[PDB]
C-alpha cells in the first residue's frame, strides 16, 4: 500500500533500464506509461503526447516504481499483441 | 541526464 508511493528512488542502472523497459511495451501498453508519467509529473504534462519528454532524473521515486512495476508486469509475459 | 522520448499514440 505505502511501499509504492513512499518508495525510495532506484539507481541509475534501474532508471535507465526502466527507460528501456517502457521502450519494450507495444504502443497499446505503452500509452499507459506515457500517461502515467504525465499524470505524476505535472512539469512534463506540457509535452506533446506523441513525443513526450521524460526526464528520469526528475521523476518522483513513486513514479519510477509505478512505471517499472507496470512494465515488468507486461515484459514478464508474451507481450506481442502489437509487436 | 536521461530523457525518454516515447514516440507513440500518433493518430492514424
Amino acid at each position: 500500500s505505502e511501499e509504492e508511493d513512499k518508495c525510495k528512488p532506484m539507481s541509475y542502472e534501474e532508471k535507465r533500464q526502466l527507460s528501456l523497459d517502457i521502450n519494450k511495451l507495444p504502443g497499446e501498453k505503452l500509452g499507459r506509461v506515457v500517461h502515467i508519467i504525465q499524470s505524476r509529473e505535472p512539469s512534463l504534462k506540457n509535452s506533446n503526447p506523441d513525443e513526450i519528454e521524460i526526464d528520469f532524473e526528475t521523476l518522483k521515486p513513486s513514479t519510477l516504481r509505478e512505471l517499472e512495476r507496470y512494465v515488468t508486469s507486461c515484459l514478464r509475459k508474451k507481450r506481442k499483441p502489437q509487436a | 541526464e536521461i530523457k525518454l522520448k516515447i514516440t507513440k499514440t500518433i493518430q492514424n
